[PDB]
């Protein structure tokens, strides 16, 4: 309604929200989002900032004892470290039509890394976690952020290394939210400031005040030798995410930062070698591919990602015809590359051992 | 404007211009439908650049022949032919210059005239279309590919375009514009896949698991977008899945060799059918194939493994065939196959 | 008898056959020099006689390439014209000594993050039968030698 | 009321650039209509449009997003147009529009 | 068979055929060099190991031209004599590699605002069979390469 | 492979590109120095051993701007000539590290209430080759940094 | 060199800033904008490991 | 250790010479049509032949030849010779096919 | 000439590399690719036997 | 040179440290970390043997 070329004044605005930039934590929040224009009802839309959410989606949605919590969960996402933030509005749980078409729509968009469905209903998430469980073991690099109900895994994703469960529901001034919308925020904050090789487990959660269940040490002692990753309350600090384990009990893929380092390195090598597809499958191309991986793995080692001291102890790239291939495999049009890395594990136990003898 | 006085003029009309950066091995035929209302009634017409095309079509249309040619000339593009679908078998046999048959939103009439000129042997390569509707995914892929020929001279290129003026580009023209930029810079023996065509986006988004059902057999050859190399064609296979005539590079490589050798040997027709002429034929081919080998087109790090040419009086032909006027050569040459699959094997062991 | 498959194992390599991979493209060059690995020197002497000699920190390589002027599009002008005060597309340089066919690498010199710092015009002379040669100089951070 | 020519400074930028290009190309009238002259005319316009971009007139960030000059025989002309004694040049520019509305949106919640 | 219309596309260009457009006139020169594009280098190192290498700001080109002394009017003296403490007619230099007929440009080196800074006399020697050659050096701000 | 959009995020900013908005107008300057944030220090020691170290009150910045002498009117002169015994039009200065084209502000320095205290005319010398450069010093009260 | 060993470190107990000097802007220079902060502390200790 | 290797093969310089005939000079219009680097490059075949001309014994192939010189005959009033032009060619390779 | 006995030797005590030059690549040259390494040491000893 | 003869020595009676300056760390330098200690004494004598 601006027509006079002067300066206009409004008086009951809401404060705007900042958004960060990250390439390793791009989530897909599956919740009960209510669109304004109904063409984006069964598709995935990109929400670059909070201002993009208020134009495309209804951000008020007045309550009726039920309370809409999907718009509240995104405000806590951008307060904890924003992102490009893909959304999939899925209204009710039991419609097995759009849930069967969900993993085929995720692959059409190139850049989803995290899943993290932020919904307070329990049977809603079980229908989502079961529909996404088959896409986690297909080497596509996704990472599910599940939520425990009473202190255990939701059993649709039992022991895969692509899943990080987070137990306590987090209360907002009081509606209780599942913590996956906030933890998806603190991944983007940690990766931008420290890298994917850093454990995302000392970040103080902005926004929220208190968790729904104050968890002691003795019940975390039976939970942390599973991947449960309790949100703890410390009196001097506030609400600190406390735990960086996955569902896999293997010695290799036990920790979140070791797992997401390999998922991010495989994703960036894949984006670098796609210009080298449909090249002539010759020894000149195999050295151009080996150098493009060796240049990438060197600049991870010199910024602290890989656990080495010589750069021959951190990584290796191997390609050849006597090595890693046979002549029958070149003739069917493929090259086979062996890449290895060595990551560093976090220190999660500190023993003090006091005395007064000297 | 109308020029009267010798000064400098100023006008602000809406004009456009594209520069020709053509390649000789890509002279296409754009087939349009016979049931079309906004074309000139000439059945065959010749367009050398974008300036000659906007004289005959002065307003931007939306029909499938216009968006194919507007996407052709904005990526270089040389001379090209608009032939209606009932005359494409005649225009290939008359104009001697055509290397591509580009079905610009046309089916079941170009197809039956494609297989006519292939059986006659006119050294062309067809660029067909996928369905304009979305393929579901429970599609039974042999039932989708049943209207297409089984010849090694064609490819399908499914996903349709949605050009930035809103109009729909046929996906044959997206493939035909990546062939132009590939043949100029990299050559005819290199795959048209990772070349980025500009100004067009695919109508649909295609995942890897969808293309994996169609990469065997009759080869839909997806058109996909990537962050980085934006909106390339993705796939380089033909309609025949054999060990010889898979891979659009090695088919278009021999069609370039077969046309350029017969262009050089037409000047030796009506020479006396004698042993000095046979020596002059097989040295006109060895001179062509050596310059082609040293620019990377042939597969062998010696001339003995790259090509052979042989002709004799009891090698390739007999005395009964000399008296008929026949001169039989036989030429064999090896092509380079592309790298289609890159397998990364990661481990946490050093 | 020397049986030339043994020449491909134990005889040295000449310098006239090389492929320059410039980012993701191959560009034909005439000359290529300056792909050195240079360190500095730390020294320390005490009064007792101990001299301590140590390698310092390695400094940046300065790679110079030269190719001829062709009638088409100048790809080296288009990469030195796209400088906006910091912003340059860094590229990976690969200069590989190749076989005579051009299809397999004997030994390669890799260069990590190169960007152009100079581009010289050819010397125009009306009394000279020469080819117009531009000479671009690059600056990078690391030189790597892969042998295969 | 068009989106192109709505503002005074966008309109008078194009009127002043067309006036100064016209004063620069009038020495190149009655020259031989050859490809050597077409490049001398293209450079005289390209030198003018570059020194508008570097003093803030044109809305670009690369100088290939601000302007372009095109002349040739396959491009912008036909051989029948050279023979009747004219050259045709396509010049484009990109201007910046002023900020005429400022909305303040006060609050006291934080 | 190489069919010389293909030589005009993919063979390189020699340096003996060039037209120098000097402002709005063509002046015949013998030599022309120094049309370079040079940048400076910004460097930054921290204690953790990050070296930051950046292009600086490009400096001015110094173009030198040389032509013979003719019995008429000296056009290069008349342009270096018109200096009044700041005031010089800047000119646009165009040095275009041309075909043998002289009517179409293969590739050109453009120079934006050039003004003369020196003009050398020929070396007079009674025992020499040479042509009197003046050599003017110019200073400008930008070098542009147009290819067509 | 640095892909210069990442240079705009991760590489340091050079000094040679800056705009100076002086009040309500932008004035071109050559140098700009002295935009510091300095504090005093208050200390307290007792006999038990406690040292107490505290920041004091921040003192005024002294800012030096310098530009050349141009044939028009001297805008820095009519702002230092209009002094009446304590009265001066105090202006707010913004010095912004800028993009190459000038269409992005990277990091800017804000100056609250600046007024001139000196204006040094250039030193005239007949054996010199320099620009007449005036050098103005300003007295302000605070310097803040906004980063966008 | 890699950053995985500390050789000799210097510890500073209670540091707080007393000055922050902005860089000197100059149009004829080729340098990085370098801030220079000074700190006031109370002790400096050296641990060697 | 001494290591001896073949280098890169250099260009052949080929000399052809024929007489001057009253018609048109076909070697002249091929050396006159030079434009600063442009020349119709031709491929030369020199074949050792049968007496009648109906058999090629051993032939020499030349890939891309173009003229670099054309020497007119030396005119002399006290001589009994044919006007013989002598053209030199620059090529890139010479191959031998034997049939 | 056989390679089996020393005439005179130049010994060098603690050498480490400080430079390594690449060969000069030239398409118009019939030469061998020669790397040139420079070393830095502390003592040079001449033994004669 | 070998260390087996003292030529002229300087004796210092009661020295104690008054300062210990840590080296200046700089990322663009090629130097050794050199500490520099100052001592307070009471006399300096010279014995010559």
């Amino acid at each position: 309604v601006t027509s006079v070329p002067g300066v206009y004044i409004e008086e009951d605005a809401s404060p705007a929200m900042s958004v960060s930039a990250s390439a390793t934590a791009v989530p897909l929040f599956v919740a009960r989002f209510t669109p304004l224009k109904p063409e984006l009802a069964g598709v995935i839309t990109r929400i670059g900032s909070w201002l993009d959410y208020t134009i495309l989606f209804d951000s008020n949605v007045p309550s009726s004892v039920v309370d809409p919590t999907a718009s509240v969960a995104l405000r806590l996402y951008f307060q904890n470290g924003g992102g490009p933030c893909y959304l999939y509005p899925l209204e009710k749980a039991d419609d097995n039509g759009p849930l069967a078409a969900l993993p085929d729509l995720i692959d059409e968009v190139g850049e989803i890394t995290l899943l993290a469905s932020p919904d307070p209903d329990e049977t809603y998430r079980t229908a989502v976690y079961g529909a996404l469980a088959a896409s986690l073991d297909q080497h596509k690099g996704y990472f599910l952020l599940a939520d425990s109900v009473n202190g255990d895994a939701p059993s649709a994703v039992g022991g895969s290394a692509q899943v990080a469960v987070y137990y306590p529901n987090v209360e907002v001034p009081p509606l209780s939210l599942p913590p996956s919308a906030l933890i998806a925020g603190v991944y983007g904050k940690t990766d931008g400031e420290r890298g994917v090789w850093k454990a995302p487990a000392n970040v103080v959660l902005n926004g929220v005040s208190d968790v729904s269940v104050r968890v002691t040490n003795e019940q975390q002692a039976e939970l942390n030798p599973k991947g449960i990753n309790v949100i703890r309350h410390f009196s001097d600090r506030g609400l600190v995410v406390w735990g960086s384990r996955t569902q896999k009990d293997d010695d290799d893929w036990r920790y979140i930062p070791v797992r997401r380092l390999f998922d991010a390195a495989e994703r960036d090598i894949k984006k670098a070698l796609q210009p080298m597809v449909f090249e002539p499958n010759s020894q000149l191309t195999w050295k151009r591919v080996q150098t493009a991986i060796d240049n990438y793995l060197y600049r991870l080692w010199q910024q602290g990602a890989l656990a080495g001291n010589k750069a021959e102890e951190a990584y290796f790239v191997r390609v050849g015809k006597g090595i890693t291939m046979t002549q029958d495999e070149i003739n069917q049009g493929k090259m086979i590359i062996q890449v290895g890395m060595a990551a560093v594990r976090p220190a999660e136990f500190i023993i003090l051992k006091f005395t007064q003898d000297m | 404007v109308t020029t009267t006085y010798p000064g400098v003029y100023l006008s602000e009309d809406a004009v456009s211009s594209f520069s020709v950066n053509s390649a000789a091995t890509a002279v296409p035929l754009f087939a349009y439908d016979s049931e079309n209302t906004n074309t000139i009634n000439k059945p065959i017409q010749v367009f050398r650049n974008w300036a000659e095309f906007t004289v005959e079509y002065p307003t931007p249309l939306e029909d499938a022949f216009y968006t194919s040619l507007s996407l052709w000339f904005m990526h270089g593009g040389g001379k090209c032919y608009l032939v209606n679908e009932a005359n494409i078998a005649d225009a290939v046999a008359q104009y001697d210059d055509i290397t591509l048959i580009v079905a610009a939103g046309t089916d079941t009439t170009t197809y039956t005239a494609f297989t006519t000129v292939v059986g006659q042997g006119y050294r062309i390569f067809g660029l067909f279309d996928g369905p304009k509707e979305k393929i579901a995914g429970t599609a039974k892929p042999d039932e989708v590919m049943e209207e297409y020929p089984t010849s090694p001279f064609g490819a399908v290129f499914y996903p349709w375009g949605t050009l930035a003026s809103g109009a729909a580009v046929p996906p044959s023209a997206i493939a035909a514009a990546s062939i132009t930029q590939t043949d100029r810079t990299r050559g005819v023996w290199k795959a048209p896949a990772n070349q980025a065509v500009n100004g067009v986006t695919p109508a649909f988004a295609v995942s890897d698991d969808f293309q994996g059902k169609y990469n065997q057999g009759k080869a839909l050859n997806m058109i996909r977008t990537f962050s980085g190399q934006g909106t390339v064609v993705w796939g380089a296979r033909t309609l025949e899945d054999s060990d010889n005539w898979r891979y659009i590079p090695v088919r278009r490589l021999f069609n370039a060799v077969e046309r350029d050798i017969q262009k050089s040997l037409n000047k030796l027709v009506f020479e006396p059918n004698s042993q000095p002429t046979w020596q002059r034929v097989k040295a006109a081919v060895d001179s062509y194939l050596h310059s082609l080998w040293q620019q990377g087109a042939l597969a062998g790090n010696t001339p003995a493994d790259a090509w052979f040419v042989q002709v004799g009086k009891d090698l390739t032909m007999t005395q009964e065939e000399i008296n008929q006027g026949k001169m039989i050569i036989k030429i064999g040459l090896a092509a380079v196959r592309p790298a289609e699959f890159i397998i990364l094997q990661f481990s946490q062991d050093i | 008898a020397i049986t030339a498959d043994d020449i491909a194992v134990q005889y040295p390599i000449p310098t006239y056959r090389f492929i320059v991979t410039l980012g993701d493209e191959q560009v034909p060059f005439t000359s290529a020099s300056g792909l050195d690995i240079n360190f500095d020197t730390i020294e320390y002497r005490d009064g007792t006689g101990n001299w301590f000699k140590m390698p310092g920190q390695r400094q940046a390589p300065n790679i110079t390439l030269s190719k001829g002027v062709f009638p088409g599009k100048n790809a080296m002008y288009e990469w030195i014209n796209a400088i906006q005060l910091n912003q340059v597309e860094k590229k990976d340089i690969m200069i590989s000594l190749t076989n005579e066919a051009g299809t397999e690498v004997l030994v390669s010199w890799n260069v990590s993050n190169a960007f152009p710092t100079s581009l010289t015009s050819p010397s125009f002379d009306a009394t000279s039968n020469e080819i117009a040669v531009q000479q671009i100089t690059l600056m990078a951070d690391r030189v790597t030698i892969q042998t295969a």
